[PDB]
């Protein structure tokens, strides 16, 4: 059972509870950022400098 | 949320954006006779020639 | 700074309650929750809304009457 | 000895006023604003310093420094936003925190209340000076009208103003000393807030039913600490939603034009939280009258405690009073609106009325309904 | 202790008073009494125990003669297994500020007669032991809680208990204190409980052992108590446990053992709470729950 | 209920519970006065401070000029600066005895009351530092440039920490304005911690010159000490006014009358007097880090004094040995100061070096050692 395994190896020992929020948040950020950035850069396709960039970036 | 708001506020202190770019300066090695030193207002701090 | 113990004199009252872990987060959202959320709304909308509505009206009138007084009345130019 | 949470001359305090604090098992959400107001204060002060670290109080650079702060400082712009609006969110919260008190008669805790009033008065003043720092067109003309208010007092009148401006008309000396003022006042608020809360702790919190609660109290923690963290996030959402999605909704745009001591703008309105006052000052057509009406329009709060006639404490059980209370609220909503409008018909008359009705509901309709009510219970 | 049962096992059968209800004792009938005897007092569920200067044969012989009445169907040779009793974290508070002192009792679900862990548990319960006003021990007593209890006038008395049953049991402690020290006390206790789960030392247990040891020996001080040990042993453990055994089972226990077991049964467990008296100073299940972890 | 309205009023009770009925050793001397003075000192700096801040303009291109306009054009402005400028000193003077008083009579055994004290000192020190830069004079600058640069001694987060400080890549406007913010704020923090400081003290009562229980005889702060203090205040106020009225610039460097020039560091550079001993020590060790460290510890050592107490008695009154050693330390300090006043050259360099060693040594080894020896000579 995930919740049990969860409660046993994580949410129990106050020491590891914390250690989780840390390594946890970490992933969350990394992931969240990507999403929102994507959900955003997507809702504004072809309007961001990141999209227009190649029309002048001599390469 | 907290980690980001602190980052945000904290970089509010570091250098602004109106902090200029590079140098390049004019100097005639004949304006410095044999045996002397001179100060030039260079990129913020002095420059000895 | 201690207030717990010197409060008041109470006699013969039994209370029973259960650990949070033994009971539900939020229970009876439909058989008990909402039906009460309503009651409340019902009993109070008749003391509250009245004067608010009363304002709304006055606001529109005042506003409508003002925008009206800005327009021009022909009876001053038919001469 | 025993635990290090009740014998530590410091730790004991955070525990004697924030954890073991006995609270009515039943205070609602209208009791939350207390904290929010606090979190609000401490928060303004932070954005405040951060800001003050880039502003430059001097007519010839005030405006431009604020822009540079927005445009060139890392997240500066955001930092202003939060400060600029926090002020509103602040006034909002304080407003309910006052209504909560009126309805449930917390005003019977006189000292805890009176301080409150002083606090309001200071916040009001505080925002006034802050607003002038950006040295915009309003900033100026606001700074010019408000201070001028004291010129209504005879003799020491015209003369008192001089200190204020530090001149014979608003100029640099005014700006710089306002910046000083603004920097200082908040702290005074934080200070009086301490007295405010400290007075409250002699009596315990009031409660929605208006009757003894000793018969059942609960530790602020975790009952209200949790209730509050939630309350905070429920109010924080809209305030962020504005300061992130519609920064200038609540703000006049005229103040995007550098002060010009030569041209007072045509469409002049103070920021929302001062409109009701504005309306009243504008209701009476006399320098002094308007001022006085104004002065009392707020100073009246000191009286509320002596205008309580009901045998019960809260309105929960007095429908009559209740209707009169909501009539007062709405009455206020109008006054505000009226302030948003120019001096013309119908507005002038509407304003005039609403004021009369404001003062009257407080000075006569509440004490009168209050008594009547008792006799209808047979007391 | 009844209320403790009444809400610890609430809703089940264990959660009833032994003396039974006021209504029942007012209406029970010759009939009803009969059945109880008939339905319950049956040989496969009874034990003839005795101790003294008696010969075993000589004893059984008598049995054969008066406890006869052999059975036919397999039904009669069957021990009706009982419905499990659900433990429920909760509290029941009976207030009367008119009482001189207040009694509080906290507990977790026990392991049940069979479990070899009950040994460890009792070893633990010995570490905290018990105290009471008259104890000449005083501020020098070895029980941390006893010591603190004395140092700060925490309580008139307190005690640890490990009530065991067929399938379950209660494990905790009960103390009596003045309305103005229930708190501090409660607190010190819940702490000592934690200490158990987190830093019990080899000395703390060495003593505890030797104590338990001689406590069990005094359980066999005379004929009646020796007998009671047999009556109860057979009926619960299903045989007789010799002091030679009990002892070995104790010599086994060490710190590590205790720490794990107590964590196993105490750490972060919703407790059963029962308070009686002028109990205003103690006031929160949550807060108490919160005291079930870290320390 | 309560009879008089001086013990039941949740406010008035305080001024009466901490300033009137407050029990005090019947015998505290004059070295106990500095406590109040320090408070009156603070409360006073803050006044002259606001008044001033109401005319200053934190911005390199107008910093200097604003201060002069304040002196020259503001009614009594000039006076108001003087008082602020010197109050700082009077402030440090007072604080210095207030510490010595503590060392001699071992008040440091009231650990919390003491540790706060140290934090307080630290803040005041930092406070004056920022205040001094505002006028944007030559020192102001080069001072602001050297002191912040001190954090650049820490490795890794070093060079980088500095950046926040200056708000740039070298001292400039951003530095100045944020320093004004700092300076405006800190005082209040001092006033706040002073509350903790005093509040801790009130759990134990004041120490006293004989270093023995005093319960056997205490007296109300009022009027015994309220009066003793009003006098103390006027006895110190005289010289401080005498300077700020008859010799305004005695204690002040004149080099700072020349607008900051980021291009020329003056030849004769020495900090305001209250930082000389530090200065001397930082200058004693010929290594970036060593100097810093020595410095860091030259003050941070105060935190140790409480654990370096070995005498069975509390005050020195009855320990001549310790006493001599104590005055040796004082004088030792005096020198270090003087040394800071002098340039890096012989003999000075060597003299400085010694005095430092001797400072640290008297505190870390000679006090504890004499302390013990002493006991054995009383037969304990
Ligand atoms: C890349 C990202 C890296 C981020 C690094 C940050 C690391 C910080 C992690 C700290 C570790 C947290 C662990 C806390 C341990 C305490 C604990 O016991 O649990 C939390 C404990 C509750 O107790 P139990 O649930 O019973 O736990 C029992 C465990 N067996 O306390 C709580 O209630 C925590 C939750 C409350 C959150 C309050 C905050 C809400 C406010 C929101 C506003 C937004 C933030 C803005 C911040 C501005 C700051 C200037
Ligand atoms: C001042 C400047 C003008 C600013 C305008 C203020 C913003 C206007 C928005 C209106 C606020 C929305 C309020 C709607 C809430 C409706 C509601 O639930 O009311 C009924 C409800 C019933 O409660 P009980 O009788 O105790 O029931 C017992 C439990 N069953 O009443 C309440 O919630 C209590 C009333 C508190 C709200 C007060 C807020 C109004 C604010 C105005 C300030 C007024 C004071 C004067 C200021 C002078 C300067
Ligand atoms: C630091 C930066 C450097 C600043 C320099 C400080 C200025 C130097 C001027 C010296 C001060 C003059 C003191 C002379 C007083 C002589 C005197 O009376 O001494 C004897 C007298 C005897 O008292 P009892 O033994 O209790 O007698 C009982 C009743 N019959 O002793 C005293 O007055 C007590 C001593 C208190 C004075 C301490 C002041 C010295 C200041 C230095 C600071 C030292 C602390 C370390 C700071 C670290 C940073
Ligand atoms: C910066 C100003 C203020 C802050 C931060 C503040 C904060 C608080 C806090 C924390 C509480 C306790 C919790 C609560 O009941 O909400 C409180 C209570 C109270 N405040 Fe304020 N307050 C402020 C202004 C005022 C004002 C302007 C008034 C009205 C004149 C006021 C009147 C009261 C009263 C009557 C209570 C009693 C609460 C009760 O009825 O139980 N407060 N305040
Ligand atoms: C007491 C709570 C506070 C309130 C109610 C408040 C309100 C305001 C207001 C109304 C403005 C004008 C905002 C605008 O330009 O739209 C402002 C500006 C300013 N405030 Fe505050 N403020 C508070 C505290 C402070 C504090 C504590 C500081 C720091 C000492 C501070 C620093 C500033 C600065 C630098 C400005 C000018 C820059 C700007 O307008 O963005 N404020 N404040
Ligand atoms: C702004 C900072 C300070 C102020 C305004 C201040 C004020 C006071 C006051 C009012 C007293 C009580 C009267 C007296 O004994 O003089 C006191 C006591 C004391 N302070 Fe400070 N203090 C300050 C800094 C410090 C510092 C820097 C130290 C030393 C690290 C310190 C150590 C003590 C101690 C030990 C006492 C105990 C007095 C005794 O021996 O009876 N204080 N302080
Ligand atoms: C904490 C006690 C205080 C100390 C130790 C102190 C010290 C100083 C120092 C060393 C200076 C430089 C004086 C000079 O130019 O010779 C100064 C300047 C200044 N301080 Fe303070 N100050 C204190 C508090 C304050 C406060 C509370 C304010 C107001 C918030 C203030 C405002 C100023 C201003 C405007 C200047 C610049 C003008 C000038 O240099 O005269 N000071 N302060
Ligand atoms: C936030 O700041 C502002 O809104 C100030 N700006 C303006 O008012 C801009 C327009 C200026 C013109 C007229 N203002 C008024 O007549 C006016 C009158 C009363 C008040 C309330 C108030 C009184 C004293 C005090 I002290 C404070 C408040 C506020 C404004
Ligand atoms: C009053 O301000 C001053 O005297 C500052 N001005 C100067 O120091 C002028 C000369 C600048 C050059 C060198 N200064 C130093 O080496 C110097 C070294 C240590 C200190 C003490 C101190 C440390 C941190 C801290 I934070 C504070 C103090 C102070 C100054
Ligand atoms: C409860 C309110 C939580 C607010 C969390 C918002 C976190 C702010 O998020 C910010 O978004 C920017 C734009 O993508 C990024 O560039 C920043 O690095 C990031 O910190
Ligand atoms: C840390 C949170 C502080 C909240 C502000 C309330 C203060 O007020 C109370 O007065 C008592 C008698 O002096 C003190 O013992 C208490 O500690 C104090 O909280
Ligand atoms: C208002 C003057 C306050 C002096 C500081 C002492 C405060 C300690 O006072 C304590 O609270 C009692």
């Amino acid at each position: 059972a995930l919740l049990r395994q969860a409660y046993s190896a994580l949410f129990r020992r106050t020491s590891t509870f914390a250690l989780t929020v840390v390594l946890g948040a970490v992933l969350f950020e990394r992931a969240f950022d990507q999403g929102a950035d994507a959900i955003f850069e997507h809702l504004n396709e072809g309007k961001l400098w990141k999209h227009i960039k190649h029309k002048y970036e001599a390469s | 949320a907290a980690k980001n708001v602190v980052t945000q506020f904290i970089s509010s202190l570091s250098a602004s954006a109106d902090v200029l770019a590079l140098s390049k300066i004019e100097i005639k090695l004949s304006d410095i006779p044999e045996g002397k030193n001179v100060a030039f207002k260079w990129r913020g701090k002095p420059l000895f020639v | 700074g201690i207030h717990f113990g010197n409060l008041a004199r109470v006699r013969h009252i039994i209370t029973y309650s259960l650990s949070p872990f033994e009971q539900r987060a939020i229970p009876n959202i439909f058989s008990d929750a909402l039906p009460n959320v309503w009651r409340r709304f019902s009993s109070q909308v008749f003391k509250v809304a009245p004067p608010f509505l009363g304002a709304y009206l006055l606001y529109s009138w005042g506003t409508q009457e003002f925008e009206r007084l800005k327009r021009k009345n022909p009876a001053d130019y038919e001469n | 000895a025993p635990n290090i949470r009740k014998s530590h001359p410091l730790l004991k305090m955070i525990n004697n006023s924030l954890i073991d604090l006995p609270a009515p098992s039943n205070i609602s959400a209208w009791w939350n604003f207390g904290s929010l107001l606090a979190v609000c204060l401490m928060t303004q002060i932070l954005t405040g310093l951060l800001l003050a670290m880039h502003y430059t109080a001097d007519t010839s650079l005030a405006f431009s420094s604020v822009a540079h702060t927005c445009r060139n400082v890392q997240y500066g712009w955001l930092i202003r936003n939060l400060h600029a609006n926090g002020a509103s969110f602040f006034f909002i919260c304080i407003f309910l925190h006052i209504g909560r008190g009126l309805y449930y008669g917390s005003y019977l805790y006189k000292e805890t209340w009176n301080t409150g009033v002083i606090l309001l008065l200071t916040l009001m003043a505080t925002a006034f000076v802050g607003y002038v720092l950006p040295w915009g067109q309003m900033s100026f003309w606001g700074a010019t009208v408000i201070t001028n208010l004291f010129s209504a007092i005879p003799y020491i009148g015209h003369t008192l103003v001089e200190w204020a401006w530090g001149g014979f008309s608003v100029d640099n000396p005014t700006l710089t000393r306002f910046f000083a003022l603004h920097f200082l006042l908040p702290f005074a608020i934080a200070g009086i807030t301490i007295i405010h809360l400290t007075f409250l702790h002699e009596s315990g919190s009031n409660n929605p039913l208006g009757i003894s609660s000793d018969s059942d109290k609960i530790p602020f923690h975790p009952y209200y600490s949790f209730k509050d963290i939630l309350g905070l996030t429920l109010m924080l959402t809209p305030f962020l939603t504005l300061a992130l999605f519609s920064p200038n909704l609540l703000g006049d745009p005229e103040n995007f034009t550098p002060a010009n001591p030569l041209v007072t703008p045509p469409h002049i309105k103070p920021e929302w939280y001062f409109l009701f006052a504005y309306a009243i000052l504008r209701s009476i057509p006399n320098k002094l009258g308007g001022v006085l009406a104004l002065a009392a329009s707020v100073l009246i709060l000191f009286l509320i405690p002596f205008l309580h006639k009901s045998k019960q404490r809260t309105m929960t059980f007095r429908p009559l009073s209740q209707t009169l209370f909501w009539l007062l609220v709405a009455n206020l909503l109008i006054l505000t609106w009226i302030g948003s409008q120019p001096v013309e018909h119908p507005f002038i008359i509407i304003g005039q009325m609403a004021s009369l009705s404001y003062f009257t509901i407080l000075l006569i309709l509440f004490p009168t309904i209050g008594t009547l009510e008792n006799k209808m219970l047979n007391y | 202790f009844d209320y403790l049962h009444a809400t610890a096992f609430q809703g089940t059968a264990l959660a009833r008073t032994v003396e039974g209800t006021t209504e029942n004792i007012k209406h029970l009938t010759r009939a009803d009494l009969a059945s109880y005897i008939d339905t319950h007092f049956k040989a496969p569920r009874m034990v003839l125990a005795a101790a003294g200067g008696i010969s075993h044969k000589e004893l059984v012989d008598a049995a054969r003669q008066h406890f006869s009445g052999v059975s036919f169907t397999y039904k009669e040779d069957a021990v009706p297994i009982l419905p499990r009793c659900r433990f429920t974290g909760s509290e029941i508070r009976a207030r009367d500020d008119a009482l001189p002192v207040a009694h509080v009792a906290l507990a977790v679900e026990g392991p049940g007669w069979a479990d070899p862990d009950n040994v460890v548990l009792h070893v633990a319960n010995a570490i905290i032991g018990r105290y009471d006003r008259t104890f000449g021990g005083g501020k020098h007593l070895s029980s941390r809680l006893a010591a603190l209890a004395v140092e700060h006038k925490l309580c008139h008395s307190f005690q640890t208990f490990n009530t065991s049953y067929s399938d379950t049991g209660l494990f905790g402690f009960h103390f009596v204190a003045d309305p103005l020290s229930i708190d501090d006390m409660m607190f010190c206790a819940q702490g000592e409980w934690m200490r158990l789960c987190t830093s019990t030392t080899e000395s703390e247990v060495k003593r505890a052992k030797n104590h338990l040891r001689s406590a069990m020996v005094a359980q066999l001080d005379g004929t009646t108590p020796v007998c009671e040990t047999i009556g109860s042993h057979l009926l619960n453990y299903g045989r007789r446990i010799s002091l030679e055994e009990w002892d070995s089972r104790i010599s086994a226990v060490d710190a590590r053992m205790v720490r794990d077991v107590c964590s196993k049964y105490i750490y972060d467990k919703c407790p059963a709470l029962a308070a009686v008296g002028p109990i205003e100073q103690l006031l929160d299940y949550n807060r108490i729950r919160s005291g079930m972890y870290w320390i």
